[PDB]
């Protein structure tokens, strides 16, 4: 995360880390229940073998994973269908830093998220387009961006299964390892998940947006992937 | 701005329209509380929670 601001005790008890073997965080994802983690199908190719930690805000529990759900529409090169849902060998314990997020009914969240202002990015990327991995989780209100606008700014097509956000001046965005990680919208106190960090040309360069996976496109196909 | 176009139509979560009215439903692991409107948190930890 270029930007923001560091995630605060409680604040974003979301996130999850993909580790390697190497314990190294390489893509975030997003808590879903005590069995199940939202993250990007693009992050499944950046590890042989990974492992799925949860709770630490300063990488100075690790969860196996037993079934990885890809989407088999993914193509690696549009980035479309760009989603995964991992279940875990064991499940999480809910504490302080450690709780899911909301998955919203959809057409609600079209209605009523999707339509907010901003939402929130979060999680232990680079914070410089040339850098070392955070060892801090950091967050970042981003604005929804009008779809006309972000695919006027884009040299790629953005699909109905993607959305924009960020800013197109201020020098704040998701950046290299922060992929698969979450995007929230608050309603009422109530964050839900609404975006998948998925890709972007660079890190906040100038009239270029982040790229993410809209998860209201694949609300049925979660509820699904949750079930087997 | 009418029903769930005005204030989400008083609902904590997901309002709906049905029949001309309003009616509100919440995320799993909360419950609909009696107003019809409010969400309750059924446990510790509830979905969309700061742990604050
Ligand atoms: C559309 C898709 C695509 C375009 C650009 C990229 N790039 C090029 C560099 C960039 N890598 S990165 O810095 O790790 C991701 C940065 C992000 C910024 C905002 C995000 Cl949201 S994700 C990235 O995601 C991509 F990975 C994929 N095709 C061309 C493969």
């Amino acid at each position: 995360i270029v930007g923001g601001q560091e995630c605060k005790d409680g604040e974003c008890p979301w996130q999850a880390l993909l580790i390697n073997e190497e314990n190294e965080g390489f893509c975030g994802g997003t808590i879903l229940s005590e069995f199940y983690i939202l993250t990007a199908a693009h992050c499944l190719y950046q590890a042989k073998r990974f492992k799925v930690r949860v709770g630490d805000r300063n990488t100075e529990a690790v969860h196996e994973v037993e079934v990885v759900i890809k989407h088999n529409r993914f193509t690696k090169e549009t980035y479309d269908f760009d989603i995964a849902v991992l279940r875990l060998k064991t499940p999480i314990t809910f504490r302080m830093n450690v709780a899911p997020a909301c998955l919203p009914e959809r057409d609600w969240a079209e209605s009523t998220l999707m339509t907010q202002k901003t939402g929130i990015v979060s999680g232990f990327g680079r914070t410089h387009e040339k850098g070392r991995q955070s060892t801090r989780l950091k967050m970042l209100e981003v604005p929804y961006v009008d779809r006309n606008s972000c695919k006027l700014s884009s040299s790629f097509i953005i699909t109905q299964n993607m959305f924009c956000a960020g800013y197109d001046t201020k020098q704040e965005d998701a950046c290299q390892g922060d992929s698969g990680g979450p995007h929230v919208t608050r309603f009422k106190d109530t964050y839900f998940v609404t975006g998948i960090v998925s890709w972007g040309e660079g890190c906040a360069r100038k009239g270029k947006y982040g790229i993410y996976t809209k998860v209201t496109a694949f609300l049925k196909w979660i509820d699904r992937s949750m079930k087997t | 701005r009418k029903l769930c176009s005005l204030d989400n139509g008083d609902c904590d979560q997901f309002c709906h329209e049905e029949q001309n009215s309003v009616v509100c439903s919440c995320a799993r692991g909360y419950t609909l509380a009696d107003n019809g409107k409010a969400c309750i948190p059924t446990g510790p930890y509830p979905c969309g929670k700061q742990t604050l």
